[PDB]
Parts: C-alpha cells; structure tokens; sequence
C-alpha cells in the first residue's frame, strides 16, 4: 500500500524523532520490545505505513537516522523506544560538522551520503510502491542543516514525483544560539525552495511561548517541547493511517494549499491545549476548538499572522464529531476575520476529518496555514545575512571547504526574491 | 624426507648456532640429552630409541669455541664429528682460509656432509651461518661454496651473513676480507641475507630497552628470525612458504640476490603489558623503516620483491587489509617493473620464547625479507674503504705471502664494480 | 549413469576440494567413515555421480589428490571427512614447484603426470561412459598451475569430446599473493583457452569482500572461504544429482552459455546470504532471490558487471518453487536493467529449476553468467605481464628450467586476442 520514509538529520531532529516514534507507538500500540498490544483491529489495518514485518511478529520502523557525532545516537537507543529501531538504519560520522554548512554538505558529508542513500535505496525500492518521504532536521546546526539538505537534492535526483514533508526549525527572533545562524539558514533555503515540496516551520521561540502561556508548565525540558511539536507531526498523517468521513493525505493537503511553486512554507498550530488542572474544566467543543485554532497563541511560528493575509490555510480535524460545526465554523471564520484572509482565493479553508481521535483527548485539531505573514522570518534572516556578509565576516571557513562569494550572492538572491513574491500578494 | 642441512663457519656461525639449536630444541620439546618425553624431521634426525641429533655441522679454525660447546650443557645433543675444529686460527686472513689452512679441513667437512645428505632425497637445501669480517669465516666458507657447488648442484643455498658495520667494526682489515669474500659468493650462494651488528644493537636497545646488551642477546634475535623463516617447514599452516620458494620468489636477476631482513614485533616482558599486538600494527613496525635488521635505511632504495611470515594467531582477511595498506602509503616505493611485490606466508604456531630470555611470549609475528635497491650503499661504502687501503698497499704483504696472488684484489674489486653498476641499472 | 571425475590440484585445489566433498556427502548423508544415514530414496538414487561402492557398502569419492608437496595432504587427511579418500587416490610428490609455473608443466611436473594419469584412466574406464571432468586448482600458484594445466592438456588428449569444467581462482586484483603472478597466470590461461570447456573464475579478494559486507562474519578463515565456493560447486551439479521440474546438466549450461569456443569464462555467484542477525528478517522469496543474484556485491569475481555486458548468462534455482515466478522474473530483470544485456541475442537467460534445496534453506539459486566485463581482469593480468616482460624479469626462473623466449610471447599473443574478441562485442 502506501508508506512514509522518515529520515531523520542531526541532533535536534533525532530529538525530535525520537518521539514521533513514541506518540506514533502508542498510538498504534507497539510495545518497545517490538510486539503488539491493544487488540483492537483499527490500529493494525494500516500500520505498513511507518512500520514493517520482521517474521519475528515484531514491527521495525521504516527510519532513517543519519548524524556526524555518535553522541546523540547514544542517547537515542539508550531511551525509551530505542530498541525499535534497526541497527544498519543507524549510520554514524565519526569527526562532525562544527556548525559549519559547508563541511555538511561539501566536505564530510560526501564520504557518508554514499552509505546514506544506500539505506534508504533499501527501504524504498523495497516495498510495492511509495508514497513519499518525510524529513526532520534543523537550519541552524551544521549536519542537519548540512547533510540533511544534501540528501533531499540526492534523493530527489533519484524520486522526482513524491512528495516531500519536511520539519526544520528555524534561527530563533529575539535571541538564538550558534552564532553562524544566518549562514546555516540562507544557504539550506535556497536548496529547499528548489528541492522540498512542503516545508512547515517550527520555532524554539514559540515553542517556549506554547509551554508557558498555554500549557502553564514552570519549568519546559525539551523532552516536554519535542513531545508537543511531534504530537502536530503525528496529525498532518494522522489521516492516512485511520478511517474517516472526509480523508484527507499529504498529497490531498499538497495540491491544495500551494497555489503557486515557490510559496510553500507553511505555520503549524494544535488545539486542544490546556494545562494540567483545566483538563478537568474545559467543555470539549468544535467551537471552542476553532477559536483557540486561529490564535497567533496557538502557532508553532513565531510569527504575527493578523499582520499579513492566511494565503491558504488548512484543518485536519480528529474524532467522533460532527461535520455542520466543522463546515459552519470554518465558514464563521472566514465572514468574520475578512481582512486577514485573501480576497481572490474565495473560501481559503480546506477541512478533513479523521474518525480516530489521538490517545487521551476526545476531539483534536491539526492546522497548517500558509501565509504571508513568513516574510517577518525571512526579512529578518535576509537582513542578518546581508549585515555579516558586507565585511565579510566567518566567511573563511565556507571558502575554506570549496565554496565561492559567488554561491552567497546566489542565496542571498534566491531569498530576498521570495520575500518580494510574497509581498506581491499581500 | 624434506630436510635442510645447515653449516655454521666461524666463531659467529656457531654463536649463533648455539642460541639457533636451543631454540629449536625448545620449540619441539627434546631435552639437552637429545630425548624427548614426524613433523619436526626437517631439523633432527632419528637415532634408535625416541632420540634426535641435529642436521648440522660446526666448523672452524679454532679449538676454543668448539671445544667449549664439546663441554657444555649440549655434550650429548650434538653427533661427536658434527663438530669439527682445526688447530690454528685463520687469524683475519681470507688468504689463509682457502690456500694455506683451510684445505685440512674441507675434505673432512664434506665428508660429514655426504654422510647426512644421502640419508634421503627431497633435500631442501643448505644454510650457511657465517661472518664475512672473519678469516675462517669468510675464506673456508668460500671453500666448502665452491665444494658444495659441484656435487650438490641444483639445490638451493642461503647464506646468512653477519655484515660489517658501517661504523663499529672490531677488525682493521674487515674491509679486505669482506670485498673478496662478496665476489666469491656472489656466483656461489644463491639467496644472501645481510645481518649487521649494530642494527640489532640499536633495535635492541630502544625496543628491548637494554642498554648494554652482549653477543647472546644479539643471537637470540638472530634465532627467532631463522625460525620464522622455516616454521613452515615444520609446522602446519594455511599458506606455506618452502626453502626453494624464496629463490623464484625473491631474486629477479642472477646477480640481485642481497636482502634486508626484519622482524617485528620485539617487545619486552614489561613493555607486552600495555599494548594489543594486531596484525595491522605488527605489519607497520615490519616496515618501519628504522627498524631494519641491516643498517641500511630504505628511504633511499626502492623495494623490489618483498616476503612476508606471519606466524600465530593470524587471520588472512587482516593480513590482506594490512598489507594494501602498505602498498598504498606512498613514503614507500616500489620499483616500476614489478607491480605485485608481495608474498605473505601464515603459519599456525606461535612464536616460542625462551625461559630466563629478553622476549615475551606473544601471540603473533612478522618475519620480512625483502630485496631493495638500498643495498647499493653498503656496497659502495665498503668500496670507499677498501680504496683509501688499498692505494698504498696496507696490509697487503700479509695476503701475498700466505699463498694468493697479488691481483685477486683487483679482480674483486672490479666485480664489486660490476655489481654497483648492476644495481643502478635495475633501479632506474 | 553419468559420472563426474574429480582432480583435486595444489594446496589451493585441495583444501577447497576437503570443503567440496564435505558439502556433498553432508547432503546425500554420508558419514565421514563412509556410510550412509538418513533414510530417504531421494539422497541415494543418484550417487554413482560422485561416489563408488566398495562392497562394505561404504562409499568412496571418485577424487584424485594430486600436489607436489606433502604437507598440504596430511592436512587434508588428517581433518574430518579425511578418512573417506582412497589412500591410493594420492599422489605426493617430494620437491615441490616453487611458485614456478616451469617446474610445475616440464621438468618436475612431467615425472608425477605419468602416476596421476594411471589413476585417472582406472576410475575414468571404470564406468559405463562418463559424464566429464571438474579440476579445482589455482593459477597463482606453481603445483596448481602448471601441473594441472598439464593434466588438461593430457587428459583433453585422451578424451576429446568430454566436458571439462575448471574451477578456478585467479591473481587478486589489489594486493596479491606469490610475486610471480601474472607469469603463472598469463601461462596457464593459454593452455585453459584451448583445452577447457568452461571455466568459472573466483578471486580471494571478492569472497573477502562478500564475508565482509554480506555475511557480516568478522574473522572469515579459509575454511569460511571454501565453504562458500564449494556451495556454488554444489549448485552447477544438483540437476544430476537430484530430480526436478527442468533438470540441466553440464553439457546443457555449455551449450547454452558459450556462443564461441575461445570465450569460456563465467562470473559465478549465490544466493541467499545473510548474517545471523538478519535470518530472521528477511522474506525467502524468488524475486529476493533474482535481487541478490544481480548484485555486483554478490558476484565472486572481481570484476564489477555493471562496466560490460551479460552475453549470456543462466540460473540453477533449487527448492519447492512456482515455474512462472521463476519465468517472469527471469524476465523482469532483462526488461528494467536492459543496458546491460547484449541486443544481438534475445532472451539471454536460462533457468532450471531443481527440487531439492541445500540443507537448511527453502530455496536457492547458483548463478553462472558468461559476462565481457571479464575484459577487466584479463587485461590487469596482461599489463602487469608485460610490465614484468620487458624487463627480462625473474625470466631465467623459466627460461633456464627448459622453456623457451618464444612461449611467453605466444602466451601474451593468445590472451590478447582474447581480449580482442570480448571488445568486439560489447
């Protein structure tokens, strides 16, 4: 049938994808020594999609763990749920790439994504037939940003037609770490406008203003942070995997919300989102749901959206509900709020609902929204680029492993355009 | 059945003899009285009941060295007339070897010879121990060559020389004895191998760390490379190297047959504690270049045939990974007509350490005989002292007088000459 | 019935042969003191192919042990399933060809030959007609080379019209054993290029290389290594051995393989090999089967097929297996990778299907293919060849020992017009 390679780059995204492969676990109910718990038959009618048969009766994901240091891939089967992965899916580099993006894509990455791609040759080819594959990294580190964004320009040489689905996290507004931030992100974007077919951003940032205002929680871990933005990650696929009124896949939400090639970066948002104590005290409803769902509170991107117009916007809806309160209420929001959606698209909105709620809530909301309120993100690099470029700062060790002042320009260029296009539409 | 004879001239010959037979002796397990408590019937032979007398003969000029071994811990190993010794010494003089003292002798030792090469055919060949700075060493060694040569015609002969050094000598007139001797094996011998005495004096004192060793200490170091060499003789191994091997393997021209030998790894009891001894690491100290057993650096040769025993807990798969590695460093060179330039040997067995020694027991071993362009050094510099003598005829009237020709210097000389240019045409 | 002579030459030859008849009485249930356990019909039917009554009701090989050197025979007795050989089958010899092709064809070669040959001729005439002929032997070495391609010469003298099947191990490309290779290498090929039916080639290196990166087995002695090409010399020969749906002999893969007589040499490889850890991954399966066979990580040759052309190739499947899956995929992998198969002749595949798999497997597959990318090899023996020639190096080892100057300007004539004729094809 239909599977999704995950494939995985670099610290933050093995973090990351160290809980898609616990809330996707048990929401499937796969016991971490491989077995099967739960007995139920909706769980394990569409589980090719991430996982595969091992004559053992257990499930191996179908994951792709690719990073320069061998220290977070300790820490990944150390964990809970790190005996599920296969062993030759875990492929190690020995020096790392010091935040540089250069040694990540030109000068240690080139001995190692040979060994790569030949693992995701395996799992590719060796099904019946592929839907698409689906990337976590960073922008701001060396061998996410690096490696990772030379594997989606080998594979899509190899797979032009599939879709890809990508997280990166991006350099944070306010304050950020790993001082070559700009550098890291303008060279891995204008390769992943060129090579990545939906890009959803996340922020570290906004991630740190969910935990404290939503989920009032005192003292976030990134254990706590990773969980939220991968429960979002479990719900943009939530939909090939369970039954239900509306369906609804990555290729259904691809042709959809990108009207034109360029644009399609995307704002990811999840609701319901209460703390600890309200869980109690909340009434669960499709009204409540849509009201916390188009709150600039709510988004995973640190970003204002009321200062620019949602372009193309989407929800992907989970659970035993009714569909009048979906339909009617997606039309609410667009009467109500005209000025902050586009007058020449009319009715934006696209609604799916899945049957199968996630485990613990009752009703659950997924939504992505492209908008033009991303030009603040990709200003706000462009021009921290463009101060660091003018004298020429860190630029030695980039023309140090084979880069020219040409391929800046380039990037810069290749940016600054996509600022432009989305303002022409503003 | 298949057996090899050796023959140990001179005073170093049976030194090293010495410390040789107690190896070999220790390693198949038979007692100093010649008993022990078929795979070794390369070595000893078979004497009635359960015991075993060694395939050797001890020759020399002296009594001293001879009867001292008559009179020691091995009285009873050695058969009586395998140890032959004369009355006066040759006394430094290659002319006294062959023309005035040396013939006395000769017709004894090849009648010992005869009598232990005709027990069987499928002999395998001759070793020769002996030092060419010697009298008797050099001048009867040449003698009992140009013998052997006529009667046992087609079988393989190596010669292990112990080499004058370039710097330490313990003999003035080392440089006229070594260039007539190097003439007259040249078209006798067919494999030489050279052994120095400083080499093994500064191998063992950074590996060994000691830092005033003697003559037994050298010879040991000697023994353990004559035994790797003809382990596979003896025992069982999953890539066997035999005697006649070398020469087809080894020797490109008639004339090229003078080698460098090394082994590794030489390690002391104190200094095993802290180290894994891989075959990957074992292979790279073979190779290291300051660690030759010649005094001949091979950063100015070129290598042109190269063999290798490895013996004891080695796999092939990690002798084939070691090796390209070797092959791919690029300090190491390779002469342009010869593209493969390797034999590797395995044998099972491990190496035997000998009690109360200066080795520790180890697991596994290198033993490397290569043949280089590096050895056109030491021929030359032997050639520039024997040129600063000979000018003005030093020494000279000692050799005339004993009962050669004045002449035969100049035609040694002239054959050294050849064979200098002979290596510099091969090199290029 | 049809019968197989076996002649087992040099050190090489033997112990790889010690493996070959482990396999073999292992699979028709021989014990090592030579009788039979396991009481099945299928096992025994056809044993006369390979072994002999000897009216204790033991059987005993039909081998001839031929060295010049007799270490390597005590071994080979001395170990298990050394006790079946007939003692007479022996036959030493006492000086030993120093890695010198001359000694082993002329001099010390010509006196042993006439020993060898008398026991030949009493197992050859024993039988009602004999089937043909199978020599292990290596071509880097003096005893293997010269004095088994003298017995070739010999016996190809006596019985012209029999098959003469050769395996054979060659040089190693990268680094390489018995310094005089490519003489002994380049002087046997002609005179295997005249006299031999088919011979099939395999270098250490690659069967290093498949311990390695298939089996994943970190040690792999020699005993690892014969093991796995006694399993390819089984699977040439199970259609005598063992009944089947479409049964192919040895004169069935000549005809079917060799358009020209001068071009005789094949590619041989296996299928299934996995690690102990991925046994119990993996789907035994015949399009598993086909995948593995056309790997050029699974060939035992060194030579990549991917840089030539298959001019022919054939298929020896084993096991309870359906024909058309057998049919179609043999299809298949013409159709998808059809770059490397030669336009000239259609449907270059030959398939047989034999129904009894090895011991502890459900289906396998031996592969023999008749490849111009054997083109490499030849000319890495020839180019080192004539690096040494003309020079005159280690030539007075031959030329002295009663050859002539002439001979091995014949021997590099004769290979390199069998290097011309493989250029014109692809």
């Amino acid at each position: 049938m239909r599977e999704i390679v995950h494939v995985q780059g670099g610290q933050c995204g093995n973090q990351i994808g160290a809980k898609f492969w616990e809330v996707i676990s048990d929401e499937h109910g796969i016991d971490p020594t491989g077995t099967y718990c739960g007995d139920s038959d909706l769980q394990l009618e569409r589980i090719n999609v991430f996982y595969n048969e091992a004559t053992g009766g257990r499930f191996v994901p179908r994951a792709i763990l690719m990073d320069l240091e061998p220290g977070t891939m300790d820490s990944v089967r150390a964990g809970p749920f790190g005996q599920l992965f296969r062993p030759d899916n875990f492929v190690f580099g020995q020096t790392g790439a010091g935040n540089n993006w250069a040694k990540g894509h030109y000068t240690e990455g080139a001995e190692l994504i040979d060994s790569v791609l030949d693992v995701v040759r395996k799992e590719a080819e060796g099904c019946d037939c592929l839907q698409g594959f689906q990337i976590t990294h960073s922008l701001g580190g060396g061998t996410g940003s690096g490696m990772g964004t030379l594997l989606i320009s080998k594979v899509r040489e190899e797979y032009p037609d599939r879709i890809m689905e990508t997280f990166s996290v991006f350099p944070s507004p306010k304050v950020s770490d790993t001082v070559v931030e700009p550098y890291n992100a303008t060279l891995s974007v204008h390769q992943l406008v060129e090579n990545a077919d939906e890009v959803q951003v996340i922020d570290n940032e906004a991630l740190y203003d969910i935990c404290f205002r939503t989920l009032k929680l005192t003292t976030p871990t990134y254990g706590d942070l990773n969980h939220l933005v991968s429960a979002a990650m479990s719900g943009v696929t939530c939909c090939l995997r369970f039954p239900g009124q509306l369906n609804s896949d990555l290729r259904k939400l691809a042709v959809n919300l990108i009207p034109f090639p360029r644009l399609h970066f995307f704002l990811i948002g999840f609701a319901p989102l209460t703390s600890r104590g309200s869980q109690q005290y909340r009434a669960l409803s499709v009204p409540e749901l849509t009201q916390q769902m188009f709150d600039a509170k709510n988004m995973m991107c640190a970003s204002d959206p009321r200062h620019g117009r949602y372009l193309t916007a989407s929800a992907m809806f989970r659970g035993r509900m009714s569909t009048k309160e979906v339909d009617e209420q997606m039309l609410n929001v667009q009467n109500k709020n005209s000025s902050y959606f586009v007058e020449w698209i009319p009715n934006n909105m696209k609604s799916s609902v899945c049957d199968i709620p996630p485990k613990g809530l009752k009703m659950s909301v997924t939504f992505v929204g492209n908008s033009t309120a991303i030009q603040e993100m990709f200003k706000r690099v462009s021009d921290q680029f463009t101060a660091m470029f003018r004298r020429k700062a860190f630029l030695h060790w980039y023309t140090g492993e084979g880069m020219d002042e040409m391929e800046f320009t380039e990037a810069e260029s290749n940016m600054n355009d996509l600022v432009s296009e989305y303002q022409q539409y503003q | 059945m298949r057996e090899v004879i050796s023959i140990h001239v001179g005073q170093a010959g049976i030194q090293i003899g010495n410390a040789c037979w107690e190896l070999f002796c220790l390693e198949h397990g038979i007692q100093p009285d010649g008993q022990m408590p078929d795979a070794f019937n390369t070595f000893f032979s078979e004497t009635g009941a359960g015991k075993h007398v060694p395939r050797c003969v001890f020759l020399d000029l002296e009594p001293t060295v001879v009867d001292e071994v008559r009179t020691g811990t091995y009285r009873h190993l050695f058969h009586p007339e395998q140890l032959i010794s004369g009355k006066e010494d040759a006394a430094n003089n290659f002319a006294r070897g062959h023309y005035t003292i040396g013939k006395e002798i000769v017709d004894l030792s090849l009648d010992r010879i005869r009598k232990l090469a005709d027990n069987c055919t499928g002999l395998q060949g001759f070793l020769m121990f002996n030092a060419v700075g010697g009298g008797t060493g050099s001048g009867l060694g040449c003698l009992l060559l140009e013998r052997l040569s006529v009667d046992y015609g087609k079988k393989s002969k190596l010669n292990f020389c112990s080499w004058p050094s370039p710097q330490v000598s313990t003999a003035v007139v080392e440089p006229y004895n070594s260039v007539l001797s190097t003439h007259s094996l040249l078209e006798h011998t067919d494999v030489a191998v050279m052994l120095d005495n400083e080499a093994i004096y500064d191998i063992c004192r950074r590996n060994l760390d000691i830092e005033r060793p003697t003559y037994t200490n050298l010879n040991r170091l000697i023994a353990q490379v004559i035994s790797s060499l003809t382990a596979s003789l003896r025992f069982d191994g999953a890539l066997n190297v035999d005697v006649t091997e070398f020469q087809t393997n080894l020797v490109p021209y008639p004339r090229i047959h003078f080698m460098l030998s090394s082994y590794a790894p030489i390690i002391s009891a104190e200094k095993a504690y802290h180290e894994q001894l891989s075959v990957a690491e074992i292979t790279n100290s073979a190779f290291e270049p300051a660690s030759m057993m010649a005094k001949c650096d091979p950063r100015h040769g070129k290598y042109m045939a190269c063999c290798l025993m490895y013996r004891g807990d080695v796999v092939p798969k990690d002798v084939n990974a070691a090796v390209a590695t070797i092959k791919t460093k690029r300090t190491i060179q390779f002469v342009d007509w010869c593209p493969t330039g390797f034999k590797c040997g395995i044998n099972y067995q491990p190496p035997t350490v000998v009690p109360g020694g200066d080795l520790a027991k180890v697991m596994r071993a290198v033993c490397m005989i290569s043949n280089s362009t590096a050895i056109a050094e030491v021929f030359s510099r032997m050639d520039h002292k024997f040129d600063l003598m000979y000018a003005k005829r030093a020494f000279v009237h000692w050799y005339v007088g004993e009962g050669m020709e004045e002449g035969e210097f100049s035609e040694a000389r002239e054959d050294l000459a050849a064979l200098e240019k002979d290596y510099e045409e091969v090199g290029i």
